[PDB]
Parts: C-alpha cells; sequence; structure tokens
C-alpha cells in the first residue's frame, strides 16, 4: 500500500520565519493526488493544497506546495501566529501522521508549586497531590514524584494546556493519586522538575501534617 | 454555498450501536460521494469509507468491515453512518466530508463526538488547592465527573489574568478530572477573596468553592 | 455442478446472455496481510458507461452480450490506486448464463472458477503477487447490489452472492 510519513512530528518556528513541512511516500506516487490540510483545535480539517501544488479557494498565497515521486513539501513563506495547527498530507484514503506547527520563543523556566490534599478530600478516602508547572517553554519537561525517596510510577497523570495565545508558553499539572491509607503511610511528598530553563532541577516538598 | 451539518454528540455504552447523520445542501446530493473520517482524541485522521448517494454503493475500509454500515436518504439529502458493537477504544470524532471531485475534501461537517463508556452522568467534587508560604498560586480540583465538559470561572469573570484551566484527563475509574489554577500576589491573600465557579451542564451542577489559605 | 442465481422476476429462456465482462471495486483501507479484496462495483451508471465494453444490453456488475477480448482477459482502470475508480474486466471467452424460466439462471461452476483465476492472474500484475479474494457486494439499491439487466422491456434482478466468494493464491 501507500504510507505517508510526515516529519517532523512537531515543528517550532519563531514568528515570521519560513516553514517547511515534508511528506514522504513509501512508494513513487503521482503529484495529481497529493493534498494538504490544516486542522486547528476544536475544528475540522481545512483543505489548503490539492494536486500537490494547486491552492484551494480562500487560502492565502503564503501557502505553497511542490514535489514529485516520493517527496512532497508544504511551504509557509511567513509563519503567522494564526497558522498554529496540525497539518496532514493525503493520498487517496491514506493520511499522514500530522505535523504540529507551534511558536518558538525564548526559553522560559517554569514556576513550580505543590499542593497537599485538602482535608475534605481525605474524608472521602482519596488523596490528590498536585504539582504545578506554570508558564514555561519549550514543552519538554520531566516531572518525577518521590514519596519518602521512593520514585513513584503508574499513579500520576499529567495535563498540558495549549500554547498561550500571547506569551507562547505552556503550563503543566501532575496529579499523584493515592488512597487515604497509603497517603498516611509516608511523610515526605516531593515532585522534582527538570527543565531546560532551570540551571538545576527544582524540588518542591512538604510533610504530611506540616 | 455547500455545507454539511452533522448530528449531535453521542454517549453510548460498550456493546451498543450508534447512528450519525450528515445533511448536505447547496449542491446536487447524488452528484458526489460522501466520505467519513475518524479521529480519536489526540490522534490523526483515519478514513472509514465512502458512499455513492446515487446508487447506495459503499466501500468500507478493511479495519471497519463488519461493524460499519453507510446509507442515505435522497429526499432529505442526508447520509447516515452506523457503527455497531462499539468498544471503549471506539471513542472518537466522526466527520463526513465531500471532495471537489472525489478526494480533495474541501467541505467538512462540524464533527460528531461519539464517546463509549459504561459510566453514568455524575457531578464533580470541587476541592481547593490552598496556597501556602511575590507570587502565590491557588486553584480548584474538579474531580470525578461524567461526561465532558466542565467550565471554570474565577470571581464571576473578574479574575482572568494568570488563569490556567487544564484539559480533563480520563481517570482509570471512567470519570473525568481537571484542575484550574491562578497565580496571585502574596500580599493579596487574606484581604482578597478568590472564588472558583464550576459548572457541569450534563448534571446541572453548580459549585462555588472559596479557596482560603491554611 | 452449476451456480444457480436467484432472480426476480423470472427471466424467460430467451433472455439468456453471454457474460463478456465484469466491473469491480477494490476494497480500500489497510489489510493485515498480502490480500487484496474485490467486490462488484460500488459505483453507479458512470462506472459502467466509461467501461465501454458493453453492447445494447443495459446491465450492472456483469456485462451481458458485450465486447470480448481477442486473446486473454484485459483489465483496465483510470487509477489502480484510487479505490473510488472501478476496475473494468473484459473477458476473452464468454461465459454463458442460462435462465430456466422459474426465477433462477444457471452458470457452470468450473468455467466460472476458470475465469476468476485468469482475472486474479491479471490483477496480480497490477497489485503484485498477493492473495486475490472476491467478496459479495457491499450493499446498495436493488439494481446495483444485484446483477440487473433488461430484456424485452422488463427489468430483472439476480442475486450475485454466489459468484463472488472465492480465494486465489
Ligand atoms: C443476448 O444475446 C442472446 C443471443 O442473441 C439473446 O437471445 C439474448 O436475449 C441477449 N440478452 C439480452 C439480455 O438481451
Ligand atoms: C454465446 O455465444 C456463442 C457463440 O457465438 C453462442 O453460440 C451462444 O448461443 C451464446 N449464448 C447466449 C446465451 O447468447
Amino acid at each position: 500500500d501507500i504510507v505517508l510519513t510526515q516529519s517532523p512530528g512537531t515543528l517550532s518556528l519563531s514568528p515570521g520565519e519560513r516553514a517547511t513541512l515534508s511528506c514522504r511516500a513509501s512508494q513513487s506516487v503521482s503529484s495529481s493526488n497529493l493534498a494538504w490540510y490544516q486542522q486547528k483545535p476544536g475544528q475540522a480539517p481545512r483543505l489548503l493544497i490539492y494536486g500537490a501544488s494547486s491552492r484551494a479557494t480562500g487560502i492565502p498565497d503564503r501557502f505553497s506546495g511542490s514535489g514529485s515521486g516520493t517527496d512532497f513539501t508544504l511551504t509557509i513563506s511567513r509563519l503567522e501566529p494564526e497558522d498554529c495547527a496540525v497539518y496532514y498530507c493525503q493520498q487517496y484514503e491514506g493520511f499522514g501522521g500530522g505535523t504540529k506547527v507551534e511558536i518558538k520563543r525564548t526559553v522560559a523556566a517554569p514556576s513550580v508549586f505543590i499542593f497537599p490534599p485538602s482535608d475534605e478530600q481525605l474524608k472521602s478516602g482519596t488523596a490528590s497531590v498536585v504539582c504545578l508547572l506554570n508558564n514555561f517553554y519549550p514543552r519538554e519537561a520531566k516531572v518525577q514524584w518521590k514519596v519518602d525517596n521512593a520514585l513513584q510510577s503508574g499513579n500520576s497523570q499529567e495535563s498540558v494546556t495549549e500554547q498561550d495565545s500571547k506569551d507562547s508558553t505552556y503550563s503543566l499539572s501532575s496529579t499523584l493519586t493515592l488512597s487515604k491509607a497509603d497517603y498516611e503511610k509516608h511523610k515526605v511528598y516531593a515532585c522534582e522538575v527538570t527543565h531546560q530553563g532551570l540551571s538545576s532541577p527544582v524540588t518542591k516538598s512538604f510533610n504530611r501534617g506540616e | 454555498q455547500v455545507q454539511l451539518v452533522q448530528s449531535g454528540a453521542e454517549v453510548k455504552k460498550p456493546g451498543a450501536s450508534v447512528k450519525v447523520s450528515c445533511k448536505a445542501s447547496g449542491y446536487t446530493f447524488t452528484g458526489n460521494y460522501i466520505h467519513w473520517v475518524r479521529q480519536a482524541p489526540g490522534q490523526g485522521l483515519e478514513w472509514v469509507g465512502w458512499l455513492n448517494p446515487n446508487s447506495g454503493g459503499t466501500n468500507y475500509a478493511q479495519q471497519f468491515q463488519g461493524r460499519v454500515t453507510m446509507t442515505r436518504d435522497t429526499s432529505i439529502s442526508t447520509a447516515y453512518m452506523e457503527l455497531n458493537r462499539l468498544r471503549s477504544d471506539d471513542t472518537a470524532v466522526f466527520y463526513c466530508a465531500r471532495g471537489l471531485w472525489q478526494w480533495e475534501f474541501r467541505y467538512w461537517g462540524q464533527g460528531t463526538l461519539v464517546t463509549v463508556s459504561s459510566a453514568s452522568t455524575k457531578g464533580p467534587s470541587v476541592f481547593p488547592l490552598a496556597p501556602s508560604s511575590g507570587t502565590a498560586a491557588l486553584g480548584c480540583l474538579v474531580k470525578d465527573y461524567f461526561p465532558e465538559p466542565v467550565t471554570v470561572s474565577w470571581n464571576s469573570g473578574a479574575l482572568t489574568s494568570g488563569v490556567h484551566t487544564f484539559p480533563a484527563v480520563l481517570q482509570s475509574s471512567g470519570l473525568y478530572s481537571l484542575s484550574s489554577v491562578v497565580t496571585v500576589p502574596s500580599s493579596s491573600l487574606g484581604t482578597q477573596t478568590y472564588i472558583c465557579n464550576v459548572n457541569h451542564k450534563p448534571s446541572n451542577t453548580k459549585v462555588d468553592k472559596k479557596v482560603e489559605p491554611k | 455442478d452449476t451456480i444457480t442465481l436467484p432472480c426476480r422476476p423470472a427471466p424467460p429462456p430467451h433472455c439468456s446472455s453471454n457474460i463478456t465482462g465484469l466491473i469491480l471495486t477494490r476494497q480500500g483501507g489497510y489489510s493485515n496481510a498480502n490480500t487484496v479484496i474485490f467486490r462488484p462495483s460500488g459505483g453507479d451508471w458512470r462506472d459502467i458507461a466509461r467501461c465501454q465494453i458493453a453492447g445494447t444490453v443495459v446491465s450492472t456488475q456483469l456485462f451481458l452480450n458485450g465486447s470480448l477480448a481477442e486473446e486473454e482477459v484485459v483489465i483496465r482502470s483510470e487509477d489502480w490506486r484510487d479505490n473510488a475508480k472501478s476496475i473494468c474486466v473484459q473477458l476473452a471467452t464468454s461465459v454463458e448464463i442460462a435462465c430456466t424460466g422459474a426465477g433462477h439462471c444457471a452458470i457452470s461452476r468450473a468455467k466460472w472458477a476458470n475465469t476468476l483465476k485468469q482475472i486474479a492472474s491479471k490483477l496480480r500484475e497490477q497489485y503484485g503477487a498477493k492473495t486475490i479474494i472476491f467478496k459479495p457486494s457491499s450493499g446498495g439499491d436493488p439494481e446495483f447490489v444485484n446483477h440487473s439487466f433488461n430484456c424485452g422491456g422488463e427489468f430483472f434482478y439476480c442475486a450475485s452472492t454466489q459468484l463472488f466468494a472465492s480465494t486465489w493464491f
């Protein structure tokens, strides 16, 4: 069959620079059936280019397509902040993996906070410890939970916001979920954050019961 | 103008079936094929199959052959897509699309969210994220609710700067959960009241939890 | 010994025809192995008209009393990689379908399997040496889900399920 490989998975670019999105086909295909799409969060895909290079109606001229054989390229001459979306290439019913185009800004270190479980939630028999990473770039960040120096695993979930429309930073939350029985078996609860903007990893901890 | 309007969102239990509609307008409904594309949460696009509205012929993807059936009604220009024997991993958004000539999908529907879960409608529990020892952080923990969505507001819209409402995460119990946080000056604590306004339309739940230190 | 096809209404014996070609639709998606699946055409009259191997008989799925190939089966398509484009099969040796008159037309089992193997042979030249499977129609209106044809002003519908249920390696 036909396999469409898009690279990179995530493209970071400073506002106003040129974008270059590639679509590699596993076999030699015809340019008359190469299509490009743009999908913003919460919306349906929007047709940008069809036939490898023919621009659709209503599409700004800063979008361009080219290529033949196995390599095809979607080009954004001047990246606009409104151009942040996921882009797919299409060959008949085959779709590419998608390339996320985000804004690249200067490195911003996160502000790390930690929140013990509230006494009301402990009444229900569940403890939720929250580690907050606020306003950082790039997206890559490592958060580790350690309870009495024991590295936790399989009991935490992370959630990341969309890139902020103004400062172009991200915010992350890591929620450690324990029961009241296991939460009261230990004393020290800490989350360590390793990020490019930090000269050294930051640790926020607390003792159960102050 | 050509436009496609799809049916509303659906909440089904595992093993049941769902039927999605797609009403076309602005062109001769029998002149172009109707395709369907699936997109799981946070995933890519996946083609399901096309339907010839003039003859009723279909061509389903091999991975969906057996559980999908696509029909249409020409007198109302509406195409249908039914998916039987739903599983938990079948939770996705289904689009109907039309090409300029075939595959150049320039016209899409708004999408139909189809979530498969054995959970029932449940309101959330709002717990505080109290601040402790210039900038202090506090928030609310919106935990255990179904289904989505849940709106969060701070001080009835008077506090918006520095607010971060995280997307919900699907817990292992089948219930959703999220957190909303905001950074405020440390001196504002004690003197300024901070109220998080949580609403849950499916369960008619409205909670106004006050976040205090200690 | 023969392949009996249920037809409605009952075709009289003078409506027996010569099967000279087929029209197919390759099933899309991603298979799990080296298997390519074909079904009766899921399109409409435009797929049949652009075949141009038919005669005066108006028919679906199967071409009755149409153009035969000179030597061997000739398959053609506008894009072999577009599953929305039908695959036009033109036979070289016609296969006779004999209608009794009680609502069922007969087709020899061996001579239909011989033609399906020659068709699967020509299909491997376009899709590589893989497993060719024929499956019944994916559905549709009565004139297209069934093998339909006209004869003397009347219109007949014959279920073609038994004709497309084989696997060739
Ligand atoms: C096909 O040709 C035969 C022989 O001439 C004729 O008897 C028959 O009616 C034709 N079939 C149709 C469907 O017209
Ligand atoms: C098919 O063609 C052969 C050769 O012309 C002829 O003898 C035979 O009667 C035809 N069969 C039908 C049903 O028309």
